[PDB]
């Protein structure tokens, strides 16, 4: 799933594997560069790719003053009541209407879902 | 409705390189994730680390008409990390009254010193 | 101190009068224009190139600044004279400011010496004048002075 | 040993500099002075956890410029200079990366509005005619 | 219901969580412990691949809920994976009973005893999850 | 214009790559790769042109976006070599590589996004702003940002008299 | 102890002029340099044009050693200016302003393809099989 390039041209490592010891290598096609392969993995593709929108949340996003604020979900970390809570709007969802809340608390920029 | 007659980015730009922007040719690529680019009437100048000072700043100025002229337009995209600063001809515009504190700025006196305009 | 609501209808519509007052209702049309031939007509003759011209002897032609005046007619015997929008509209006339550039004319003539003349104030043409325009002639005359010039 | 050689004994040396940025005011008042011999003081204060950097302007030259720290390790980033005897040697490798930032936060504004007024005086635009040339 | 599942189309992707390729040169200790729990059971007394098999496998996970709402059996994907590609790929799929859902896929044993032998097990990923027809 | 194939195309080879991105630079009949504008700028390592597409390499659905174009231009691997290829589609046919080269040069120094620069030191601002580009294209492909409005007025400009009046006497002076 | 409450004061000094120019060599962090490795270096101009107009070009230890191509700054500090801070015996900084900055990228060392060699390669437009053999034919 990890990307790497090769340590003397910087060019993309490829996978590739050596019969003599039957191990995944990483090898520069323009550099003739070889890398033992530690991740095992060549790539891993995600149909649903459920990934967690929290992570794709910015916390400066309590700065928007178009945002709602709600005080009826105090943040759990530093325990602030006022929160602004956002749908992801994302594409490749299929479907969002759920809520995501920002604490508004500066220098906390926690983030959750209820 | 005011459409902007346009005006020279050069003020701006020598202001924001004054305040602490990096300049785009002087940073790593790996900084750019964290800080906020800066766009300049679509050309992209450089990076901040701290832009929601550098907003205030800016907001300041343009009230103040200070460096900033008036139909001079500061877009802060909070969640897509940047900060788009427009001088050119053929924005339109109208004025708004600004409120602080959910209070307007706009107090009786103003009323007052327009009515003798 | 701070608009009460029973005030403010009254407040809001002072602001909306002081807006109008200054700014009229084209304002969007005499700003652009105002700014093209402030800055745009300039801009344009200092950006232009050098004319260089070698074919021995070379020729500098580089045009300084730009000039215009009121928007004048001349007549069949060559008298100039400011032309009214009126008398423009009667005699289908096109209201238009002679327009005059400063060039410099600069001459190697290999012998290393270097002769250079300005002609000042060269006419290169005339611009089309918005009315009520900065370099209108109806612009900065009191509503008694337009009445007077045929203009409402 | 050639012309086009490069000396490293700086980097040998493990020469640590700083690099500064500093606003125009700063800088030329130091070209006003002409390299008299000083233009002020660098002051550094580290307390039990923190550091601060500022310098001091020159009384006479001025008839504070607080220091504020950047990390390094974003770039790598070494001096190298040209003697006029076509002698390219390397100065050392920055250690350290700092800004200079003014004091006055409004006040500062009247000085850039007639740095943006001196910037524009070369700006010429079109004049009116009161008579047609002739 | 029935005849609605019968026409609607449902291709591999559908009913697919995820597609992963490792190296998996031991079949044995193929990735992690989670596999080698019902894998070793396939190996115990494995069958049409006892002579070789590719090294690259390619790993499908199926979504628990996609599978039941069209009422899909892993031995039926299997019969149809093999029915599409014939003896050219070997797949082993875990029980039911497990909350995971999995199937390995590999390339036949006569070709490992030209293009390549990963990006090959690319093409066949894509060509599974769209052009297959389950 | 940067745009990104359809994945209409079936094929071995094109499925499993995925969508390859293409740039349509002025004055050249055809679409050139978005990595050889890359190369004919400067950056030849695919870590250097990565960089200024992807600014967070621990992102890593972004960097399997951009895989399928670094192997459509994995040929050309040499400024020169990239230059070259831009000229060859040139306005006019080069006789020679040297009149290819610097053709490409020209059309990118000037004729390629002439806002960010139009100088001959200019090339890493355009190649930020290139990047910068592919990596808005990259969102909007992933999803992560919503497509650009035509209809929308933030996105539009009204041309008044005076840069109307500009535009004819740019043209005007210059015959005079 | 005194680092807790350390204070220290330094002058600025500022000289005319200085016989040799002060300018910024800059390498990306990812490039991992290492100037122990860097037992001789030769900074020369290219010769692609065909002087100070031009693009400088750094090799270090010879072929053997990694080459890097300089380029200077588009952008003009005329509202900025950078300075460098030298430690001196005598205690008092000296400020030294920066000729030009200078961005330099390795080049790699490796057999590639010649541009009349990548039109064959060209007509493999998408049917390319096996990338990797490529390099291996070169
Ligand atoms: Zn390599
Ligand atoms: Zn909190």
């Amino acid at each position: 799933v990890g990307i790497r390039f090769c340590q003397e041209c910087n060019n993309m490592l490829y996978p590739k594997e050596d019969k003599e010891n039957r191990i995944l290598l990483y090898a520069c096609r323009n550099c003739d560069y070889q890398q033992e392969a530690d991740n095992s993995c060549i790539y891993v593709n995600k149909i649903t790719h459920e990934v967690d929108e929290l992570t794709q949340i910015i916390a400066d996003v309590s700065q928007d003053p178009t945002l709602p604020r709600t005080e009826d979900h105090p943040c759990q970390k530093c325990g602030h009541k006022e929160a602004v809570f956002f749908q992801s709007h994302s594409a490749r969802a299929e479907d969002a209407m759920r809520l995501y809340y920002v604490c508004t608390a500066p220098h906390c920029g926690h983030r959750w879902t209820e | 409705a005011y459409i902007s007659v346009g005006s020279q980015p050069s003020p701006i730009l020598e202001f924001l390189e004054e305040w602490s922007m990096e300049n785009l040719e002087e940073i790593s690529p790996a900084a750019i994730a964290d800080a906020t680019k800066i766009f300049v009437n679509g050309c992209w100048v450089g990076i901040h680390k701290d832009p929601e000072q550098l907003m205030n700043t800016l907001r300041k100025l343009r009230r103040q008409m200070d460096i900033i002229v008036s139909e001079v337009s500061m877009i802060r995209d909070i969640r897509e990390r940047e900060i788009r600063i427009y001088t050119d001809a053929g924005r339109i515009c109208r004025p708004l009254l600004i409120v602080e504190k959910q209070k307007l700025l706009l107090k009786k006196r103003h009323i007052d010193q327009l009515k003798e305009r | 101190d701070e608009i009460t609501p029973d005030l403010w209808q009254e407040a809001c519509w002072i602001v909306i009068s002081s807006y109008f007052d200054e700014k009229g209702l084209v304002r969007q049309q005499l700003d652009s224009f105002d700014e093209f031939i402030q800055m745009s007509v300039q801009r344009i003759v200092e950006d232009a190139p050098p004319i260089d011209l070698q074919a021995p002897p070379r020729y500098l032609l580089k045009f300084e600044q730009i000039y215009l005046s009121k928007p004048t007619h001349w007549e069949r015997d060559g008298a100039p004279s400011p032309m009214m929008p009126n008398e423009a509209r009667l005699r289908n006339l096109t209201y238009s400011a002679p327009l005059y550039v400063d060039i410099t004319k600069t001459v190697i003539k290999e012998g290393e010496e270097q002769l250079q003349t300005q002609h000042q104030k060269t006419f290169i043409g005339k611009i089309p004048i918005m009315l009520r325009s900065t370099y209108c002639l109806l612009n900065g005359l009191t509503d008694r002075d337009l009445c007077e010039l045929n203009e409402c | 040993a050639e012309r086009g050689e490069l000396d490293l004994t700086g980097a040998k040396q493990n020469t640590g500099v700083w690099l500064v940025k500093v606003p125009k005011y700063l800088s030329q008042q130091w070209a006003k002075a002409s390299g008299r011999g000083e233009v002020g003081k660098l002051r550094i204060a580290k307390t039990q956890g923190r550091t601060e950097v500022s310098f001091t302007l020159n009384e006479d030259l001025a008839n504070e410029h607080p220091f504020v720290l950047q990390s390094v390790g974003g770039q790598t980033l070494t001096v190298f200079t040209e003697s006029s005897s076509d002698k390219l040697s390397l100065e050392g490798i920055v250690v350290q990366r700092a800004e200079c930032r003014p004091a006055a936060s409004e006040n500062y504004m009247r000085l850039k509005r007639l740095q943006i007024e001196e910037s524009s005086k070369p700006v010429r635009l079109s004049q009116q005619l009161d008579k047609v040339v002739t | 219901k029935d005849i609605l599942c019968r026409l609607e189309h449902t291709t591999l992707r559908k009913v697919t969580a995820n597609t992963a390729i490792y190296y998996d040169p031991n079949p044995q200790s193929t990735v992690v412990a989670e596999d080698q729990e019902w894998v070793n059971v396939y190996y115990e007394m494995p069958d049409f691949d006892v002579a070789r098999i590719s090294p690259w496998l390619l790993r499908v996970e199926l979504d628990r809920k996609h599978m039941t709402d069209r009422k899909l059996t892993m031995e039926q994907i299997a019969e149809k994976i093999n029915a599409g590609f014939g003896d050219d790929l070997n797949c082993i799929f875990n029980d039911d009973n497990a909350e995971k859902l999995v199937l390995r896929i590999r390339i036949m044993n006569s070709d490992e005893n030209k293009m390549d032998d990963d990006v090959f097990l690319r093409c066949i990923e894509s060509n599974m999850l769209t052009d297959m027809t389950l | 214009w940067v745009s990104m194939l359809a994945r209409g195309g079936q094929g071995a080879k094109k499925s499993a790559i995925g969508q390859r991105i293409v740039a349509t630079l002025p004055y050249i009949k055809q679409e050139v790769p978005i990595i050889i504008v890359f190369r004919a700028l400067g950056f030849v390592s695919d870590r250097d042109i990565l960089e200024h597409i992807i600014y967070d390499f621990e992102d890593p659905e972004m960097m399997e976006m951009v895989k399928p174009s670094l192997d459509e231009a994995f040929v050309i691997q040499e400024q020169n070599v990239a230059l070259n290829f831009i000229g060859s589609r040139g306005a006019k046919p080069g006789v020679t590589k040297e009149k290819r080269i610097k053709y490409a040069k020209e059309v990118l120094q000037k004729e390629m996004l002439p806002h960010v620069g139009v100088s001959d030191f200019c090339e890493t601002k355009k190649a930020y702003f290139l990047g910068y580009m592919v990596h808005r294209l990259l969102l909007a492909a992933l999803g992560r940002r919503e497509l650009d409005d035509r209809d929308h007025y933030g996105n539009k400009r009204l041309d008044l008299a005076g840069p109307l009046l500009a535009f004819l006497f740019r043209g005007m002076f210059k015959n005079l | 102890g005194p680092s807790s409450q350390n204070v220290t004061e330094y002058v600025v000094r500022v000289p005319k002029n200085t016989t040799k120019k002060y300018n910024i060599m800059a390498f990306n962090a990812a490039d991992k340099v290492n100037f122990a490795t860097w037992n001789q270096a030769r900074l020369e101009r290219d010769l692609s044009n065909k002087p100070e107009d031009q693009p400088w070009l750094l090799r270090v230890n010879g072929k053997s050693g990694r080459k890097f191509k300089g380029i200077k700054k588009g952008g003009v500090t005329e509202n900025t200016s950078y300075y460098i801070f030298t430690q001196c015996p005598d205690g008092a900084f000296e400020a030294f302003p920066v000729h030009n900055w200078y961005n330099f990228t390795p080049l790699a060392r490796h057999r590639t393809l010649t541009a009349e060699e990548a039109e064959e390669e060209w007509e493999r437009r998408n049917k390319v099989l096996n990338h990797f053999s490529i390099m291996q034919q070169r």
